RNA sequence: UAUUAUUUAUUUUAAAA
């Protein structure tokens, strides 16, 4: 927009929220029943993500078959219209996608009981329709909810949350404008525990300030698990 | 005078490092190993030649550098006593020692000398020995010079890469493996540098034989 | 009465034709062959099962109220003698069952010898680079010799690069053919010493091959 | 040189196979359904067959709740300081029976012999508790071992086997024993995912017992057993209780205990039935020595026999089976498949040909050489005893051909630039040249290369002699 | 008579006396001349006069009657798949190549198990074959699974000097510090094992350091300093 | 991820995993109790084949 | 013809006697 106040002395951010308030979290299950085994339409703030789980199924070619566990493939498709300016495909932009996809595979292959499904493959197709900051955390929430819809056995929830640090004030669920003005940490918290399955720090953060950011990060991620858990309760009781 | 080392890399069968003027090339050899389906030869050994530039990615310039380096090492290896096997020869150019946009002979010559030494360290059956030197002739005074500097290349009329094959104590020139010439020259200048090069390569193998013997002898018993 | 030369699309004759000869009417039964196909045509609203040529060459008829094998061989009679269709004849003439082929050993397994079919009978043969047209078969150990079929050694019968004259048995697994050399005239017909690194060897005994110049002897499964 | 123990049985050997398999059970301890109703033939058109007793027990009985939780494994008894307890008398059987009634887990294994017996005979039972190891002579207690049904069917006692897919059949056919509370460590090892599902793998790894495994196809009828065979027999069950403790805890951590106990019940529910009274549909719960409508068909493919000689292999397979039943021998003892294939391939006419075969004939063939020769001769003389276009011409006939030909004639009455840019440069033929001494090119004619081609092909095939 | 030689050099043996071809020399199938192909020390033994070249190498080539340490990488219906060295071609180990083998009994060997075998077939045009009991002499003592322990990578010359030459003081200097059991494979593998892990670890570090330091007289100071360090 | 019971005397079935002498769920569904078989029946799930099923299949 | 098979092995029931 323009020159804005990031965190006013009145404790209000540029979009009206406060330091510990999340963006609106509207999740949906079973949005694509005739196109995948697991579906989750993730709408976190202005982020709009479609996650499709196809599996466990027989691999198309025996060159990708494991006789002791399933193979996990995560495909992240960032649409040309996810932002304001219609971005053109860049050769450099392909490297950042591979790092995200690999980080997601290594994250959920440890939490999803792949041993129960041997000689099978689990394809995760993701389509990002719009992004507005905190896209990495929202991708995690879509995968967790889509795997549960597909009946894939997991050990616990994996909650994705993004925390920013402005001067000395940490801020929960950073949007696009806030990420452009501060350092951002994304976390992958496992269930109600304080254990992390993902930790990405892509900007400079003082070492003495990192301890507190993680505490508020894992805390706000528990709230994300509640929002995802409640959506599964309402969808199971009404059906 | 040139510098050369042997057995520098750990996770390969044979390695080497050849230095001339400012050109530095590290080469590694691994073989015989299991070849790929698109690589195996029914009767003889298959070669995988890879040269990588000091700057940027591998362009088509290094592709013709592979094809020339391949034409030198292929008759130099007893391929038939390794049927359905693979040999990976990888040359890494640390410093070019010359203008990459204009010349590539000082790197080709060092890759040949580095590959031969690495093939010796690996234990591949070699039919003979090999030496390679760069040759140039200066514009003003049409003088033939061996192992020219980077500045002399920018003042030369033609550049030459001579790769010879040595047998019997490094005295009998069995054949001329590679003679790559580009520039301006006639028939008289060719045999003038070819005769001059045959005696400069002859003292190179004599120095190479001393280099590899000073390293392999402490290994054996 | 059909034109000698034919183009893909020229109507030859329907499947039924009659004529009065010597006061005895006969009806011809024209069946499709290699180069034709029954095509229905319409000129007044009623179909007919006519034979239409689909090759470039001359039409030839043979016999087995009789049946007539109507076919079209590709090329001109002058071009067949010059053999200007050698590459096209190799791909169009697939190796059927019971044929004799000239292969090249490319892979030696403990119980089989993978080969590459290079020619096939048409002694005249047919053989085709970047053409991308080549067949391959497998010579199993059980089909190497007739004397003591089981418990043999293929390393002493073949080598990579040897040319082998072998008769096909049947389509192995779709991917490969099944060949055999259990005959005196089947086996290695052209080999070289030390996997091609030596001199041209020649067959002598039923399982012995030797080169004249080098004098070295190597055991094979020869054919003579 | 070994006397057949079948001759010493108090109950004779009935190889007649003239009625469905009647279970040798007279008392059903630890039962939920009365034994008086388990002897009713069940006929669902499958032949009428006696139902497997204890089937309702294995289906509707629960294991001890102690199996569900994890407990610390107890070390197996010392191997160098222990000795087996031979059980060959009726008095020594009750002393062990009252010992197996006072325990929680037992390891059981059996040995079998099938070469000189049609259906086969059990030769040794290996029982071991957490304290002692027992070796039971099932050849002298063949009529007395039915007392063990009080322990083998007690749900509070776990029977630890390893590959009981045959021991269950051997217990009910030769000893009248049934197992309720089976724990097959084969399905436990198969569920965990061990590379080898054998008992030797469990000994060498979980029990650290390195052993030579050759006393399996041995003759277990001989008495007394040799010292190596006694040590091998006791080893099959000595450590199986310690292995049971390890594999059970792993099945609980891996949530695979439910599947192993389910599969174990399906193994204990197997029912033995004669081949003549076997079900037509293949089932994994019923066993028969012959489970195919034509067993000689797989021999004709194994030995590559022409289909015209199937009437021969039929009369030889059926004759071989009836002879094996008469003398209580195995079909391979009277005539192996190696000799059966030679008789149908060589077809011996005279009696001398039946005796003189390269492999060598058995004594049954040697005595029945005249009978077998008369069979192949008769079957071969029965083989020699065993050994269009007007359909379409009537539809169209001949006078109607002039219509389809007139249709043809008037249907098909409806049937040069040199170059533009590249037409006079690409279709150009080959032109070869040669430079003279003055440097001028000289084009060779297309007839000069024609001379070269016919001169090479003629001089190529003209090689028929080399010195 | 031992001299350093190079490929393409003149073979210092007269063609009159019949000489046996060994590893290092090559007989051209065309010119029938005997010429070197490797670089090392030439050895000639003065009944039968054989000749070979001792060249430095690390990539093992399978040869018959060689004791090797292999890793099982594949179980199948009638044979194992064994790897004698990384990136090399795998070798075959049949189930019938064991003491007291049987077609009705599968061996209790899994992937990742170390086996001490003997190369019984080394055809250049075929896959090499190994066995865990000598098919020629009936031996079986020492062959089989190498349970626990640690395997070490050495060059082929260090492994051959350790198995054949009894004057190599590495085995002797190790016994002076700890009791162990060793298995030496000609494919550059050395398997050691001690009672305590601390002793096996010091044996691993010594054999590693002694392989790169060709000074044979320094093996005593290597084991002295290495075993003294693990005590801290 | 949530706890279904802390009673060790149970036989864990599908949708259920054992951890630290306690029992947790691996899917989202209803808890089932049959004799001693404790399991969780998930909502959406593919066909689970069993012994003796008259099925219709296509050759791949 | 799953106690059957795949050879540089796509087998995913090799257990009992």
């Amino acid at each position: 927009m323009s020159r804005l106040e990031i965190y006013s002395p009145e404790g209000l951010r540029l979009d009206g929220r406060r330091w510990n308030e999340l963006r609106r979290f509207e999740s949906s299950i079973n949005t694509h029943p005739h196109a995948a085994d697991g579906s989750s339409y993730m709408e976190q703030g202005n982020n709009k993500i479609i996650t499709l789980v196809k599996g466990p199924k027989e691999p198309r070619l025996k060159s990708q078959m494991d006789t002791s566990k399933a193979l996990l493939n995560v495909s992240v498709n960032i649409t040309k219209f996810s932002k304001f300016e219609r971005s053109k495909s860049s050769h450099k932009n392909e490297r950042r996608v591979l790092e995200i996809q690999t980080s997601l595979v290594r994250m959920f292959e440890k939490n999803v009981m792949l041993n129960i499904y041997p000689r099978t493959v689990i394809d995760i197709e993701i389509h990002v329709l719009e992004q507005d900051g905190g896209i990495m955390g929202s991708l995690i929430n879509g995968i967790t909810l889509a795997l549960i819809d597909a009946g894939i056995s997991m050990f616990d929830y994996i909650s994705g949350i993004s925390v920013g640090l402005y001067d000395t004030t940490p801020l929960l669920d950073t949007n696009s404008l806030e990420e452009n003005a501060m350092s951002t940490v994304t976390l992958g918290v496992v269930g109600k525990s304080e254990k992390l399955s993902l930790l990405l720090v892509e900007d400079k953060i003082p070492l003495d300030r990192l301890e507190n950011v993680l505490a508020i990060g894992i805390a706000g991620a528990h709230r994300v698990r509640d929002l995802m858990d409640e959506e599964l309760r309402k969808h199971a009781q009404k059906r | 005078s040139v510098q050369a080392e042997i057995g520098i890399l750990d996770h390969v069968d044979g390695s080497s490092e050849f230095v001339s003027q400012d050109t530095k090339v590290i080469c590694s050899v691994t073989g015989p190993i299991e070849p790929k389906a698109r690589q195996e030869l029914p009767t003889q050994l298959a070669l995988e030649i890879i040269v990588r530039p000091a700057k940027g990615v591998a362009t088509t310039r290094e592709k013709v550098l592979e094809d020339k380096l391949r034409a030198v090492l292929t008759p130099l290896i007893t391929r038939h006593c390794y049927p359905r096997q693979l040999c990976q020869i990888t040359c890494q150019i640390l410093e070019s020692g010359e203008d990459e946009a204009e010349f590539s002979l000082r790197e080709l010559s060092c890759c040949i000398n580095a590959a031969f030494l690495a093939l010796v360290d690996a234990g591949i059956a070699l039919n003979s020995m090999c030496a390679s030197i760069p040759i140039a002739i200066i514009k003003d005074t049409s003088d033939i010079i061996v192992d020219p500097t980077a500045e002399q290349l920018k003042i030369s009329l033609s550049v030459h890469t001579l790769a010879l094959e040595f047998v019997n104590g490094g005295k009998v020139v069995k054949n001329v493996l590679l003679l790559d010439s580009n520039g301006d020259f006639n028939e008289d200048q060719l045999f003038s540098l070819l005769e001059l090069g045959e005696q400069k390569c002859q003292e190179l193998v004599t120095n190479i034989r001393r280099i590899i013997q000073d390293n392999i002898s402490p290994r054996l018993v | 009465q059909f034109p000698e030369i034919a183009y893909p699309g020229k109507l030859i004759c329907p499947q039924y034709g009659t004529e009065n000869k010597d006061g005895e009417d006969i009806i011809f039964n024209y069946v499709p062959g290699p180069g034709t196909k029954l095509i229905q045509y319409e000129h007044n609203g009623r179909t007919l099962e006519a034979i239409t040529a689909t090759l470039v060459g001359t039409v030839r008829c043979e016999e087995e109220v009789k049946n007539i094998l109507v076919s079209v061989l590709p090329g001109t009679e002058k071009g067949r003698k010059t053999n200007k269709y050698a590459n096209n004849d190799f791909a169009n003439n697939l190796p059927k069952e019971g044929d004799i082929v000239l292969t090249r050993v490319t892979r030696l397994s403990l119980q089989r010898a993978n080969v590459e079919i290079l020619a096939v009978e048409d002694a005249t043969f047919s053989v085709s680079s970047d053409l991308g047209e080549t067949f391959r078969g497998i010579i199993r150990s059980q089909d190497v010799r007739s004397t003591d079929r089981d418990r043999v050694k293929v390393i002493e019968c073949f080598k990579p690069g040897d040319i082998v004259r072998a008769q096909v048995l049947s389509l192995g697994d779709g991917t490969n053919y099944y060949l055999t050399t259990a005959r005196n005239d089947l086996g290695v017909v052209f080999a070289r010493a030390a996997n091609g690194a030596g001199g041209l060897m020649y067959a002598t005994d039923w399982q012995m091959m030797t080169s004249p110049v080098t004098g070295a002897t190597e055991k094979r499964k020869c054919a003579k | 040189m070994v006397e057949k123990p079948q001759l010493k049985f108090k109950s004779p050997i009935d190889n007649s196979e003239s009625h469905p398999f009647i279970p040798l059970l007279k008392e059903k301890p630890n039962a939920l359904k009365p034994l008086s109703e388990s002897l009713r033939l069940v006929d669902d058109d499958n032949p009428s067959h006696y139902p497997h007793p204890y089937e309702y027990e294995i289906d509707h009985q629960e294991y001890s709740p102690e199996i569900l939780q994890i407990r610390e494994e107890i070390p197996s008894k010392s191997w160098d300081d222990s000795v087996p307890i031979w059980v060959d008398t009726s008095t020594e059987l009750e002393s062990m029976l009252e010992d197996l009634k006072n325990t929680k887990e037992i390891a059981v294994n059996l040995e079998h012999h099938d070469y000189r017996s049609y259906y086969g005979i059990v030769c040794l039972m290996q029982i071991s508790t957490r304290e002692r190891d027992y070796l039971v002579d099932t050849l002298k207690l063949r009529e007395n071992l039915h007392i063990l049904n009080e322990v083998f069917t007690n749900p509070s006692i776990v029977k630890v086997f390893h590959g009981a897919f045959m021991d269950i059949i051997w217990l009910q056919r030769d000893l009248g024993l049934y197992v309720v509370g089976l724990f097959d460590t084969y399905h436990a090892s198969k569920a965990i995912g061990l590379p080898r599902h054998s008992l030797a793998y469990l000994l060498e790894n979980f029990a650290n017992f390195k052993t030579s495994k050759k006393y399996q196809l041995a003759d277990w009828r001989i008495r007394p057993l040799s010292k190596p065979m006694t040590a091998y027999a006791r080893a099959d069950t000595h450590f199986l209780l310690n292995i049971y403790d390890q594999l059970r805890n792993k099945l609980i951590e891996s949530n695979k205990l439910a599947g192993v106990l389910y599969e174990s019940r399906n193994v204990a529910k197997r029912r033995f039935e004669y081949s003549k009274y076997r079900p037509l549909t293949p089932s994994s719960e019923v066993y028969s020595p012959i489970e195919k409508e034509s067993p000689w068909k797989i021999l004709m493919y194994q030995y590559n026999i022409p289909p015209e000689r199937e009437v021969l292999v039929r009369e030889l397979y059926q004759w071989r089976d009836l002879i094996a039943r008469r003398d209580d021998e195995s079909p391979r003892f009277v005539m192996p498949n190696q000799l059966l294939a030679a008789l149908v391939a060589y077809t011996p006419t005279d009696v001398i040909g039946v005796v003189s075969l390269t492999n060598g004939v058995t004594e049954h063939v040697r005595q029945n050489a005249k009978l077998l020769a008369n069979l192949i001769r008769d079957a071969l003389r029965n083989i020699k005893n065993t050994n269009a276009d007007g359909i379409l011409l009537e539809t169209i006939s001949v006078p109607q051909i002039r219509d389809v030909m007139e249709r043809f004639s008037v249907l098909c009455n409806s049937n040069t630039n040199s170059s533009i840019l590249l037409g006079k440069i690409l279709p150009r033929e080959e032109h070869d040249i040669a430079y003279s001494k003055d440097g001028l090119p000289n084009k060779v004619k297309t007839e000069d290369i024609r001379i070269r081609a016919q001169n090479f092909k003629s001089a190529l095939a003209n090689l028929e002699d080399i010195i | 008579m031992s001299t350093f030689i190079f490929p393409g050099d003149s073979f210092p043996v007269d063609p009159t006396t019949p000489v046996k071809l060994g590893p290092g020399i090559y007989c051209d199938p065309n010119t029938q001349e005997i010429r070197p192909v490797n670089t090392g020390v030439l050895h000639v033994s003065a009944g039968v006069q054989t000749a070979y070249i001792d060249y430095s190498s690390k990539r093992y080539i399978p040869s018959v009657n060689d004791f090797v340490i292999g890793v099982i990488i594949g179980t199948f219906s009638d044979s194992y798949k064994v790897s004698l060295q990384n990136f090399s071609s795998s070798v075959s180990l049949s189930y019938m190549a064991f003491p007291n083998a049987s077609k009705k009994n599968r061996p209790t060997l899994q992937v990742g198990d170390l086996v001490y075998a003997r190369v019984c077939t080394a055809e250049k045009e075929l896959e090499a074959e190994i066995e865990c009991f000598d098919s020629t002499t009936g031996r079986d003592a020492g062959f089989g699974i190498l349970e626990d322990g640690m395997i070490i990578d050495v060059n082929l010359n260090f492994a051959r000097q350790l198995l054949f030459n009894n004057d190599f003081p590495l085995l002797k200097v190790l016994a002076a510090h700890t009791k162990f059991e060793v298995a030496i494979g000609l494919n550059g593998k050395i398997w050691v094992k001690c009672e305590e892990l601390s002793n096996t670890l010091a044996c691993y570090r010594t054999i590693m350091e002694c392989c790169q330091k060709n000074d044979t007289a320094a093996f005593k100071d290597i084991a002295k300093r290495q075993f003294k360090e693990i005590l801290t | 991820g949530e706890l279904v019971t802390d009673d060790p005397i149970w036989m864990r079935g599908h949708g259920t995993y054992f951890l630290d002498n306690m029992t947790y769920s691996s899917v989202a569904g209803t808890v089932s109790r049959v004799n001693r078989l404790l399991s969780v029946i998930p909502l959406k799930g593919r066909y689970a084949p069993e012994t003796g099923d008259h099925v219709v299949g296509r050759i791949a």
